[PDB]
């Protein structure tokens, strides 16, 4: 019998800051235990000042990226050349996945970017269409081993101040660009140990109100 | 929904200085009965392209016929059909991606795994994949079936990264490729010791090579081999 | 839905249907009433699969007073059934059928006679003296067999169904939450808010 | 007999042509942008004293941030309305925001030439479509049945169109108030009109940015009204 | 299928069709409409050029569309049944999914679009037909009157009359009806539009019907005798 | 489960000298549950007499269908429907159901009005005409019905002797089949008379 | 998930938990599973997300079009039925929904309507949905009285939740309340769960199962 | 195109009447008298069957009255063909009601779905209206004994004695002079013979010329029965009633 | 005169009315210019406005980055038109992954109009379009005509008074093309152009619309201040 999914391995990061957003996702593209490519890039620049990746069934993530772009060429035709602000993007993604809620596309979606009020923005899809905004979403193979590092050392979960036992939490204070960059790193470090389909490559996509600007980092290939 | 039925084994392939390689053996197999003998696997689009292809003979046949047609209705209205606005690797390739993407998506697909091997109008190379499900990816080497397992592993010893492929010369290229097919056919089952290579260069431009056999092969060691273990004799 | 009876006593029909309304684990209703008024004189309870059970008996209400407009005229509860009877039939061949049971208790003005039609989801309508559906008639019928006049009075009718009730209250497993009873007569339809 | 979307030898469709002097009997309807939001105006024009004048709806919301006023077969413009409302609504659903007035004007505009031999014949009847969105401010638009818009500072549209166009061309300029405008709009539609002009004959509204579209109490009417009469023998 | 633009724009931009279709309204029998205060009455006119008819299944001129609203019409009488049957399926799809009865308002929006449809849809003539729109909304002590026209627009009214010579009783409605002291109960109301027939009809007989609608699904029509009486006693104060 | 033994029921007709005899139990059940006592399975159109076992729904649908075809027959052709006749209506009906059949089995008895000669006939589901000389068995327990009826017929029985045969092959199937019984008729058919006696059985 | 709504004196109360797993992987503490219809109406997720997300906010654009044009606030019974009759076409092919639809309005006061993917709809006065909707029940049926106070109703959804979160593995991470008032719904703050049942169990005496 | 060859038969005339709707009203005047009467224990349909011949087989012959259920008949007047089609189609509702409501159709809920059918013929699909009238002679349990008429309009009435076709005008004033509502059946027989007898263009009126039927509760007891005439059965009504 | 109903008939001379009259509506249109060098092509617009109170009609749409096209009639008939090239811009990027030559462009509009100039109940394009683009063949300049013919031009205008700016782009053919790696130079050899085509009035700042796209230039529109630089 045909079977229309596949897993393409990989797995993506999204952290929103005080006046940025990253999103960051490995480069390497797995079936079952072969390699297919030590660099596919997974994370795209979808104009706007939007960068997104849909991680999961690649064939379902470039179509729907592909489709996404598309929609962004359209709004600007539509309504005269207008700015895609990161909260209708995320509305509009919605029904194109739900447009498929009976045959759905078998990824998991994050869009990064910033919201009307210049502050860092990310939201974060299930396979047919459910979305939420959110601070920090780790998407994909190792999203398991991330997120728990995230809360811990992002929001400070389970970190108390010395002294006082308990009674008074660790403060919520603001991460800088670099600061979070240093814990995308540390991450994707940690899942390449540990999880079999992480490694090779790791590409950030940086997003501030001057523009769009990207990194890359080696990983181990083994 | 189907199954295949006469299918080709392994494309392999690979990128060097001035373009791209790719080779595919000449063999029809209809399960484990190696029927058909002179397949041509790999199939010219123009001057600058070459597409591979195994899995479901049927299906790459209906292919090779689609990218016919492609030529044909390219030539349409277009005077610059062979100058600025002919075939582009990159343009057949898209071509085929979303014919397969389509096909899955109706329940109904080409039984394939493709790699479209060319070098585009500014001297680029081109290697990407695409299969039945609509897959798609690029590498500096590429492979299907089992060529994946065997033949990338040794080709990624000459080209391990983007980096490796100005230092990687044609004839060490070629060496690499050809030496691989070698070795799919002492191991792969479904392989044939006939196969066609083809070579796309931004200068000499496309080598097309049929009829080529694996040969220094090594057998000689097995005369020495007797029993499962404890035989003598 | 669970437990649906039906009685046609001398001048009136009675119909009982139970309030609990069970989704799986726990009990989200004990105030459930499934029955609709299709016309003045006539009553149709119900039983079946969730969500198609209000949605049919919804559906027929509409088509017989949308009938009793055009008209200017109330169907017989003979005609009512039949027309009921025709639309599971149609049902059960369908893509997805329509999967309820249902009661018709009517008090036909014209032969000044109360009738009542049981009619289950594949269109099998009977005209009966007393009836029910799914496991109700299996603990209640052996008392109706017993007990049951064709000119018994109301109040009779109303103490026979009391001791079917109490019948299933005793040996049914599941908590149908009490019953509501109404009454279908000349004067048309009331429900006992005591029972 | 002859097509309905033939071409005259001047270059014009016969049945769009046609349609606009349906429009010329129509009623007046008025609209002025300002700086402080957009008001519309319409002439009601009961054809007997029986009539409750209040069940005249020429003047209709299409969104919080859009409003609109009709000029001719006023019928045709119910579809008009309705495809608007839903236009509005269905960008809000796949696009968490307001539409842009433009893009809502140009949606109903597409409406216009599908007929032929789709409807059998265009609309008979004119829009002023008024409102506001972040990226343009505060606009008006004249949409007919050929399915051209123009953005308007201020337009009217009727049997007394051109007279009141001329006296628009004159008092208009980029600081008028939004009370100014009322009495404006109040002052030309008394000109026009046949009858005498009250809070029963004729209606106002406005679209701000603050408070959305509002259709004028006969009340609120009134006092402005009066206010225009003063004013009027103060010189 | 047959797709011809029947209705179209002249040169003048009028719709001739549309106006073809008044001129039908115009012939049909007198149809008129009086609310009050607690009360509205629809009285309509049979010609007496058709005797040995039978009045009991002869279609009446009074149309239920719910049990809290009616229309009547005047036009052409087999375009009306059209629309009537229309509007009552519409009636019970609005309890269906609303859950509520319709209002007056809406019932008469949704017949007003009907009308208008069928002047730019390919194929099909305008309906020949004005109708009166009479009810109460539920929960409400309101009196509701709506006309409706060929065209499709509709409009709220005091008191309306339409059909052949509306022109004239039109004449004795917006001189004898007052708008700050309406008629105050059923027997004013219904006396002020029987004296309003009486204008135009001709014998005082079989020829004037009247409805009655009250609050809260309270229909009934008046028989002859009934009207009868208040034909006698408008003569015999007329004889002064 | 299946549907052709829900609800139970049988039917058998019989030739005799110039009559025709056909009888049905009057048992409606829901499986196991015995649910009406008063479901007759004989209906006639005219002087054609058609009997049908199996799924109920089905038996109430198929008399109402054959009902208004019968009807719509007898204004244009301006004579009643002939047994001959109406039996190749009825294969010609439940065939153009082929792939959703009705889950019946349907059986004709009557005599011809110009010819005088009697007549039978059966089917499966999806119309196969049986037209036997001697006699028709339908329904759950048409294994008795065939035991009964195969010992128990001789042919050229006189009205009043059929009625005791016919009687006798139901009522003795039918207390061998826990889904048939509770109550049964029989049709006694003359070329211009119709007799219908109910019979006295077990109530089991 | 657990969520909950009851009818009261003044109005009505919604309370929702905000976890979200997939297996025993714990995806979210953060979901919205309250949906803002409108300003004054509110329905719960539970089941699908998608389609609770989805069909709900669709329901606004509905509502929506039918003040437009009936230029009258759409009841609560016919603004839950539009989402019956919706979902009811799609029965079969696989839609998870169990919500409550909840406003207030002059006609009808306030009112609650669960509704199903399976077509049910029905009106009541105290529903629970979810895999801690035994837990919250107990709380409530134990504590429930029309007489409640705003202050103690909010409070006594709140306290049913976390009964729920402690219990069910699958509800927790905060709470979310809401007060739908007639002249719309007011959003009574995000509590996380955490912090909440030390909270509670030192200030009632409540846990004591539990060492703190 | 075509639409240079289009009739537009579905169109107002300036004075707002249907065209094609009165010029089929013109074809109908010149069709055979049919007549219907109703009494209280029965309805009685006559009409005259348009200038025959000797050689026409008169006892197989059907062109003025027609059955549609055993409760309801028809007389016909205009073209025969027209009339078949539409009759037809109301035998077919007449079984649909029956099929759906287990009850045998109400009168009036078939003449306004015919008359609905002739409607929709005036108001779309580019088609000319049946060129058709027909007298509706019927009985049910609700208004007992009923006579109804429909034409190219679409449009019905109710009616205690009514003439269609040729010489109505005539014809009518000759019912409404000698109908009382307290007569019977045999007198209604009467009068509708010496009816047509005065009104038709023949030279004189006898059986091979007409068709004649009856519905009475003159059946045994609780139940109505149609009766289609024969031609000697209308040659003996004709002696009777003092004709021939 | 009897062969003007429609456009399924031919006169006796062989001419086609009901196309003829949808190439009036052009004439009546407001004046356009285009034209071209071997590195740029520009688009050149003189908007309308209906009154003093009124906006001016914009003129410019653009079909991708590489394209676009400028309006000379009905204005909804190059919105119909206009779409159908942004799909075909559209389905040539999606699919192939390749920019649609704007020769091929050309060939699209022609069979789309036909259509409608060879079958009965439909009407012509009332609308004649200037497109430009820059394509793997460098800058390119069109011309279409609701007729269907489609012709490729070094420089063009249509519209009202279209004479004039056409007559001096055939003197000024041997400079403006040229005018290589110059965008400023070349726009003002259009607006020199265009001013030829005018009477009575002049262009003001809300009065001219501008559109350029060449080697290292996507398709760009130029309004309001934007062209104060250019008047
Ligand atoms: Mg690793
Ligand atoms: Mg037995
Ligand atoms: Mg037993």
């Amino acid at each position: 019998q045909f079977n229309p999914y596949g897993d393409n391995g990989g797995t993506i990061l999204g952290i929103a800051g005080e006046d940025f957003a990253v999103l960051a996702g490995d480069t390497r593209n797995i079936t079952d235990y072969s390699i297919n490519s030590r660099y596919e890039p997974k994370v795209f620049d979808c104009g706007d000042n939007i960068v997104m990746s849909a991680n999961g069934f690649a064939a379902d993530g470039d179509a729907l990226v592909k489709r996404f772009k598309n929609s962004v060429k359209w709004y600007h035709f539509d309504h005269n050349d207008k700015k895609l602000s990161i909260n209708s993007a995320a509305r509009n993604i919605q029904h194109l996945l739900y447009g498929k809620r009976f045959f759905p596309y078998y990824v998991h979606t994050i869009i990064a970017g910033l919201d009307e009020d210049g502050k860092g923005a990310v939201y974060s899809f299930d396979p047919v269409g459910s979305y939420e905004r959110e601070q920090c979403r780790a998407g994909g193979a190792a999203a398991s081993l991330i997120m728990p590092f995230l809360d811990n050392q992002v929001n400070f979960k389970n970190q108390y101040e010395p002294g006082t036992n308990g009674k008074v939490k660790k403060p919520l204070k603001y991460l800088s660009v670099e600061e979070v960059i240093k814990l995308v790193r540390d991450s994707f470090t940690s899942a390449t140990e540990r999880h079999i389909q992480v490694g090779d490559g790791l590409e950030i996509l940086i997003v501030t109100k001057d523009g769009v600007r990207k990194e890359f980092y080696e990983l181990k290939r083994d | 929904t189907q199954q295949p039925i006469v299918t080709g084994t392994s494309v392999i392939s690979m990128k060097y200085d001035n373009g791209v390689i790719i080779a595919a053996d000449n063999l029809g197999s209809y399960g484990s009965l190696l029927r058909f003998n002179g397949v041509e696997r790999l199939i010219p689009v123009g001057d600058n392209t070459v597409v591979g292809i195994s899995g479901d003979i049927s299906d790459m046949q209906h292919i090779e016929r689609l990218l016919k047609d492609l030529v044909t209705e390219n030539a349409y209205d277009n005077p610059l059909a062979d100058a600025e606005e002919a075939l582009e690797p990159s343009y057949i390739f898209e071509y085929l991606a979303t014919v397969m993407y389509q096909r899955r998506s109706k329940m109904n697909p080409l039984w394939n795994a493709i790699i479209v091997a060319g070098v585009q109008s500014n001297g680029d190379q081109f290697l990407r994949y695409v299969n039945l499900l609509g897959v798609t990816y690029s590498s500096p080497t590429l492979a299907t079936g089992f060529g994946a397992h065997m033949a990338n592993p040794l080709l990624r010893k000459v080209v391990d990264r983007e980096s490796d492929i100005p230092k990687t010369t044609v004839q060490v290229a070629e060496e690499a490729i050809v030496n691989a097919m070698r070795v799919l056919y002492y191991r792969d089952a479904r392989s044939s010791r006939n196969f066609s290579l083809a070579i796309i260069d931004k200068n000499t431009g496309l080598t097309f090579k049929k009829n080529l056999q694996v040969e220094n092969m090594k057998w000689d060691f097995a005369k020495d081999i007797k029993g499962y273990g404890t035989q003598k004799i | 839905m669970d437990i649906i009876l039906g009685i046609r006593v001398q001048d009136s029909v009675i119909l009982a249907s139970s309030k609990a309304v069970t989704r799986g684990i726990s009990v989200l209703k004990d105030s459930d009433d499934k029955t609709r008024q299709l016309s003045p004189h006539t009553l149709m309870s119900f039983a079946g699969e969730a969500g198609d059970t209000v949605q049919f008996a919804e559906y027929i209400q509409a088509n017989i007073q949308l009938y009793s407009i055009r008209e200017d005229y109330e169907l017989s509860p003979q005609a009512v059934s039949s027309f009921v009877r025709q639309e599971l039939a149609k049902s059960i061949r369908s893509r997805r059928p329509y999967q309820v049971n249902v009661l018709i208790g009517g008090y036909d003005k014209k032969k000044n006679k109360p009738e009542l039609y049981q009619i289950d989801y594949l269109g099998t309508k009977v005209e009966l003296p007393y009836g029910a559906h799914g496991y109700s008639g299996f603990y209640t019928f052996s008392l109706l067999d017993h007990h049951y006049r064709p000119d018994m009075t109301t109040e009779e009718g109303l103490d026979l169904l009391k001791l079917c009730v109490q019948e299933l209250e005793k040996r049914m497993p599941m908590d149908f939450k009490g019953v509501i009873v109404k009454i279908v007569d000349k004067d048309g339809i009331r429900q006992v808010d005591d029972f | 007999d002859r097509g309905v979307s033939t071409f005259s030898p001047e270059g014009r469709l016969f049945q769009v042509e046609y349609s606009l002097e349906a429009i010329k009997l129509g009623s007046t309807a008025i609209g002025i942008a300002t700086k402080e939001g957009v008001v519309l105006g319409v002439e009601k024009r009961a054809t007997s004293p029986l009539l409750e004048s209040d069940s005249i709806e020429k003047i209709v919301e299409i969104d919080r941030h859009i409003g609109c006023a009709m000029s001719g077969l006023t019928a045709d413009a119910r579809s008009m309305i309705e495809h608007a409302r839903t236009a509005a609504v269905t960008h809000n659903l796949y696009y968490d925001e307001d539409i842009n007035v433009e893009s809502l004007t140009q949606s109903v505009c597409d409406l216009a030439l599908r007929f032929g031999e789709l409807m059998s014949r265009p609309f008979g009847v004119a829009l002023l479509i008024a409102g506001h969105d972040a990226d343009d401010g505060y606009q008006l638009f004249h949409a007919e049945p050929s399915g051209t818009f123009y953005r308007y500072n201020a337009k009217a549209i009727g049997s007394g169109s051109e007279g009141a166009q001329a006296e628009l061309l004159n008092e208009w300029h980029s600081s008028l108030t939004l009370k100014e405008a009322e009495l404006l709009v109040l002052k030309i539609l008394k000109q026009v009109m046949e009858e005498k002009l009250d809070e029963n004959n004729a209606q106002l509204s406005c679209i701000t940015k603050q408070d959305g579209f509002k259709i004028y109490d006969n009340e609120k009417t009134a006092e402005l009204i009066k206010e225009l009469k003063e004013k009027e023998a103060a010189e | 299928g047959y797709d011809r633009a029947l209705s179209i724009f002249s040169p003048d931009g009028h719709i001739f069709q549309v106006e073809y279709a008044l001129e039908a309204v115009k012939r049909g029998t007198c149809a008129v409409g009086v609310k009050g205060k607690n009360c509205v009455v629809l009285g309509c006119e049979r010609r007496s050029t058709l005797k040995l008819q039978d009045t009991r299944i002869t279609p009446s001129k009074v149309s239920k569309i719910d049990s809290h609203v009616v229309l009547s019409f005047s036009g052409l009488n087999a375009d009306s049944r059209i629309l009537i049957e229309k509007a009552r399926v519409e009636a019970q799809s609005h309890r269906l999914t609303l859950e509520d009865p319709v209002t007056v308002e809406y019932l008469t929006r949704y017949v007003a679009g009907v009308q208008q449809r069928y002047t730019q849809s390919g194929g099909v003539r305008p309906f020949g037909v004005s109708t009166l729109i009479a009810g109460f909304d539920p929960r409400d002590d309101e009196p509701k009157l709506y006309q409706t026209e060929p065209s499709g627009i509709y409009s709220s009214w005091s008191a309306q009359t339409i059909g052949r010579n509306s022109k004239t009783v039109r004449e004795f409605l917006e001189k004898n009806y007052d708008r700050k002291e309406p008629p105050a109960t059923v027997e004013e109301c219904v006396k002020l539009t029987v004296r309003s027939l009486l204008e135009v009809v001709q014998t005082g007989a079989k020829n004037i019907e009247i409805t009655v609608v009250k609050p809260d699904s309270d229909i009934v029509a008046l028989s002859s005798e009934e009207i009868n009486q208040y034909v006698t006693q408008i003569e015999q104060e007329k004889q002064e | 489960s299946d549907p052709s033994s829900i609800n139970g029921g049988i039917v058998v007709a019989m030739t005799g000298k110039d009559c025709v005899a056909i009888a049905c139990d009057l048992r409606l059940g829901s499986q196991s549950l015995g649910v009406s006592n008063k479901f007759e399975k004989i209906f006639h159109y005219g002087h054609v007499f058609l009997g049908i076992t199996g799924l109920a729904t089905d038996v109430t649908t198929l008399n109402e269908m054959f009902r208004y075809k019968t009807n719509l027959y007898k204004l244009k052709e301006e004579r009643a429907i002939e047994p001959e006749t109406f039996t190749q209506l009825v294969s010609s009906s439940l065939y153009e159901r082929r792939f959703g059949p009705y889950f019946v089995g349907p059986v004709v008895a009557g005599i011809n009005s110009k010819s005088g000669k009697p007549f039978i006939a059966g089917f499966d589901l999806i119309g196969c005409i049986d037209e036997a000389k001697d006699f028709i068995v339908s329904g759950t327990a048409s294994d008795q019905l065939f035991g009964m009826c195969e010992s128990l017929y001789e042919p050229n029985l006189e009205p009043e002797d059929l009625f005791e045969t016919i009687s006798q092959a139901l009522l003795n199937a039918a207390d061998r089949d826990a889904l048939s019984g509770w109550g049964a008729v029989v049709y006694i058919i003359k070329k211009d008379e119709v007799v219908k006696r109910y019979l006295k059985m077990r109530q089991d | 998930t657990t969520t909950l709504a009851f009818r009261f004196q003044g109005g009505i109360i919604v309370a929702v938990d905000s976890r979200a797993t997939a297996g025993n992987w714990v995806a979210s503490q953060t979901v919205k599973k309250v949906i803002e219809i409108n300003p004054f109406l509110l329905g719960t997720m539970a089941g699908g997300a998608a389609d609770c997300q989805f069909w709900e906010t669709w329901l606004g654009s509905q509502c929506r079009l039918h003040e437009l044009r009936e230029k009258e606030r759409i009841s609560v019974a016919a603004a839950s039925k539009i989402l019956s009759n919706l979902v009811y076409q799609y029965k079969g092919a696989g839609l998870s929904m169990g919500t409550m639809i909840c406003g207030y309005t002059r006609k009808e006061g306030p009112t609650i309507y669960y509704v199903d993917s399976d077509g049910t709809r029905l009106k009541g006065d105290i529903f629970c949905v979810g895999s801690g909707q035994t837990f919250a029940y107990g709380v409530l049926d134990s504590n429930y009285k029309w007489d409640l106070s705003v202050e103690d109703a909010l409070y006594l959804g709140k306290r049913s939740i976390l009964a729920a979160a402690h219990r069910d593995a699958y509800s927790g991470g905060s709470v979310n309340l809401y007060h739908v008032t007639e002249d719309g719904w007011i959003y009574h703050g995000n509590h996380d769960v955490g912090e909440l049942f030390w909270k509670v169990k030192e200030e009632e005496g409540s846990f004591n199962n539990v060492i703190g | 195109g075509s639409r240079r060859y289009d009739s537009r038969t579905t169109i107002f005339s300036p004075e707002g009447r249907l065209y094609q709707v009165e010029y089929a009203l013109e074809s109908i005047s010149h069709a055979g008298t049919a007549i219907g009467i109703m009494a209280s224990d029965g309805i009685v349909l006559a009409a005259e069957r348009k200038v025959t011949s000797t050689l026409l087989e008169q006892d197989t012959s059907t062109e003025k009255l027609y059955k549609l259920n055993d409760k309801i008949a028809v007389a016909v007047a205009g073209l025969t063909a027209d009339a078949e089609i539409l009759i037809n189609t109301a035998r077919i509702h007449a079984q649909n009601y029956l099929k759906t409501y287990n009850e045998d159709i109400p009168v009036e809920i078939l003449v306004r779905r015919l008359s609905d059918i002739k409607q929709g013929y005036t108001q779309h699909g580019g088609l000319r209206p049946f060129g058709v009238s027909f007298i509706y002679a019927g009985y049910d349990d609700r208004y007992g004994y009923q006579l109804y008429t429909s034409n190219p309009s679409g449009n019905y009435t109710g009616w205690k004695a009514i003439s269609v076709g040729a010489n109505t005008s005539a014809a009518q004033t000759l019912l409404q002079m000698d109908y009382k509502d307290d007569m019977k059946v045999d007198d209604a027989i009467e009068l509708a013979l010496k009816t047509l007898s005065k009104t038709t263009d023949s030279s004189a009126l006898t059986y091979d010329r007409l068709e004649f039927a009856t519905i009475r509760k003159g059946a045994n007891d609780g139940e109505v029965y149609q009766k289609i005439f024969k031609p000697q059965e209308i040659k003996d009504i004709l002696v009777k009633t003092g004709i021939t | 005169n009897n062969y003007d109903g429609d456009t399924v008939t031919f006169s006796p001379t062989g001419r086609l009315f009901q196309v003829e009259y949808a190439l009036e509506a052009i004439k009546q249109g407001s004046v356009t210019v285009g034209l071209r060098s071997n590195t740029h092509a520009v688009l050149v617009a003189l908007k309308r406005n209906a009154d003093e109170l009124s906006s001016y009609q914009k003129k410019i749409i653009k079909c991708d980055e590489h394209m676009g096209l400028s309006l000379a009639g009905l204005a909804p008939d190059a919105r119909v038109l206009s779409n159908y090239l942004r799909q075909q811009c559209n389905y040539s990027s999606l699919v192939f992954n390749r920019k649609l030559a704007v020769e091929r462009a050309g060939h699209l509009l022609c069979d789309k109009a036909q259509k409608n100039t060879q079958s009965y109940g439909g009407r012509p394009y009332g609308v004649g379009l200037l497109i430009i683009g820059y394509d793997k063949s460098g800058a390119h300049l069109l011309e279409f005509q609701p007729s269907g013919n489609v012709t490729e031009l070094y420089g063009t205008a249509i519209g009202a008074r279209s004479q004039g700016a056409k007559t001096y782009l055939e003197r000024t053919l041997d400079t403006f093309i040229k005018i290589d790696g110059n965008p400023d130079e070349l726009i003002k050899a259009g607006v020199e152009a265009i001013s030829q085509s005018l009477r009575d009035e002049s262009l003001t700042v809300d009065n001219l619309s501008i559109a350029i796209v060449g080697k290292d230039t996507p398709f760009t529109i130029y309004d309001g201040e934007a062209v104060a630089k250019y008047i």
